[PDB]
């Protein structure tokens, strides 16, 4: 289940300063390459509680965090990315994505 | 504002969800329990995010509020905020607010978060001159003239709007972090005034001239991904940069990067690069992206011993062996290249994601001991064998080897040929210049699973 996903490891320090939302990583499918690709995410912290802590820019695949995190509250989030073409066709299967909450730094 | 006498909580807060929340805040047992103005006058903060609130009717009687979080709700009207002049911080991202006129006299505000709404006219922000944090992304804003007097702003984000004209930023010299990504910006000349900038994020715009950045020497983070950059000579001046994203542009000349030795992350994918010699000294790098260029010789990568993430896919690379010294690598992507010998990859003992499809790989044995792998890509290999003589009957050894060292039987064989291990044989009545075969074998290495598949072309010489 790797397909054509390209994803850097994702960590986010707790107690971050804004401005929010803030870029974490840019998620990519190389069918992009042979089309425009459109990205979404699911999982706890995305579409299930706590909802909307992480969002993704549909056209660019920038995964962003929307507010400060607290390692003592949630230390890891498991999310899933999805990719489709302009014709609506799925160009990848879902990819499980770990986000690790780390030491604060004033970035 | 005051309630004349004691009133049931569900008569003040008419919103079902907000009534519940306020029952807990106000220490009562149910929503129909009566409350006094003096009880209301105790509430100074309110965390009410993510509760399905549609109306904040009632909030006006909470006279002493200084901080509120109504993010991630279904708010439209925010009229009840109008007189709450002790408010210092408001979190209200992810609602359906269209009219922010009720914010206009909240002059003690130092933080205002309104991203992901339906805001167009920000004129009501104009007198909020104590603001040091302002977040307006994902709205439909095209005019930022209302920002021009916000001279205490340190952090400002209006990404994902329809802004063309940045001139209103000119006097905001206290800005330290700015994000203008996904607007309609070509001219960033006003940014030369913002000499305190530490972070500038400006992805997905129409920027070709970055000369205005030359004096922004306090920049440690810079993102110009998805623009029209070619000449990046100005970046040589930015000696404090540690994180630089230049992906999706038209850059070929990387010489201006070479003195940028603080860099720990550098994205250069989707450009016009054929020479990475200027990257050789950037030895603090942990992440390097070079996908979608015109690279063949990647020898200058060999010194970057701190790399844990590297992308090389969509290039013209045959020799992958410069990665052999990058023993900290945890993820390596090189799909769509011309690599056949992966012997060097046996060294990458901590490798977890290995993406190698659409190369010329025929033998998986050098990967056999890479047991930390959790994601693996080996599909769609293709190569052309050295020619062999055309004859009435032609036989070649099969050379596709699994991780176990066992030959993988062909899946299909052209021209009605057949397999008897280890030889593929064709009966060829008439001269043909080539024959071929395919293979397709699921495989797992450690916990990483893929289909090792490909097409092998065998030229026949006469
Ligand atoms: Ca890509
Ligand atoms: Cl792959």
């Amino acid at each position: 289940p790797l397909g054509s996903w390209v994803i850097p490891p994702i960590s986010c320090p707790e107690n971050e300063k804004g401005p929010f939302p803030k870029n974490l990583v840019q998620i990519k499918s190389n069918k992009d390459k042979e089309g425009k690709v459109f990205y979404s995410i699911t999982g706890q912290g995305a579409d299930t509680p706590p909802v909307g802590v992480f969002i993704i820019e549909r056209e660019t695949g920038w995964l962003k965090v929307t507010e400060p995190l607290d390692r003592e509250r949630i230390a890891t989030y498991t999310l899933f990315s999805h990719a489709v073409s302009s014709n609506g066709n799925a160009v990848e299967d879902p990819m499980e994505i770990l986000i690790t909450v780390t030491d604060q730094n004033d970035n | 504002a005051t309630i004349t006498q004691d009133t049931p909580i569900n008569q003040i807060f008419t919103d079902t969800a907000l009534a519940e929340k306020m029952k807990t805040v106000l220490g009562k047992t149910n929503v129909t329990d009566t409350v006094s103005q003096t009880d209301l006058d105790q509430v100074t903060t309110l965390q009410a995010d993510r509760l399905g609130i549609k109306s904040i009717d009632g909030v006006e009687y909470l006279n002493n509020l200084t901080q509120i979080n109504f993010s991630n709700n279904q708010l439209t009207d925010i009229t009840p905020l109008k007189n709450l002049t002790k408010l210092v911080d408001i979190l209200m991202n992810n609602n359906q607010i269209a009219d922010i006129t009720p914010l206009a006299n909240l002059t003690n505000l130092t933080g205002l978060t309104l991203f992901n709404n339906q805001i167009t006219d920000i004129d009501p922000l104009k007198n909020l001159t104590n603001l040091n944090r302002l977040e307006l992304s994902s709205n439909t804003i095209s005019d930022i003239s209302a920002l021009s007097g916000l001279t205490s702003l340190q952090q400002l984000n209006f990404s994902s709007n329809q802004v063309t004209d940045l001139k209103p930023l000119a006097n905001l010299t206290t800005l330290e972090r700015l994000d203008i990504s996904s607007n309609k910006v070509s001219d960033i000349s006003v940014l030369a005034k913002l000499t305190n900038l530490e972070s500038l994020i400006a992805t997905n715009n129409q920027i070709s001239d970055i000369t205005p950045l030359g004096i922004l020497t306090n920049l440690d983070e810079l993102s110009l991904n998805g623009n029209q950059l070619k000449d990046i000579g100005t970046l040589a001046s930015l000696t404090n940069l540690t994180d630089l994203d230049l992906a999706n542009n038209q850059i070929s000349n990387l010489a201006p990067l070479s003195g940028l030795t603080k860099l720990t992350e550098l994205k250069l994918g989707a450009n016009q690069i054929s020479n990475i010699s200027p990257l050789a000294g950037l030895t603090a790098l942990t992440n390097l992206e070079l996908n979608e260029n015109q690279l063949e010789d990647i020898s200058p990568i060999s010194n970057l011993k701190n790399l844990t993430y590297l992308t090389l896919y969509f290039n013209n690379i045959s020799d992958i062996s410069p990665v052999s010294s990058l023993t900290k690598l945890q993820r390596l992507f090189f799909y769509n290249n011309k690599v056949s010998d992966v012997s060097s990859l046996a060294n990458l003992t901590n490798i977890n994601w290995l993406s190698a499809g659409h190369n010329q790989i025929s033998d998986l044995t050098p990967l056999a001991n890479l047991t930390r792998i959790t994601q693996l890509g080996l599909n769609d290999q293709a190569w052309t064998n050295a020619p062999v003589n055309y004859k009435a009957n032609v036989s070649i050894p099969n050379t596709v080897k699994n991780v176990t060292g066992a030959l993988i039987a062909p899946a299909t064989i052209s021209d009605g040929g057949s397999y008897t291990e280890p030889d593929i044989t064709w009966n060829l009545p008439s001269y043909t210049n080539e024959v071929s075969y395919t293979f397709s074998q699921p495989v797992t290495i450690g916990k990483g699973t893929t289909t090792f598949s490909g097409t092998v072309t065998q030229p026949l010489k006469a």
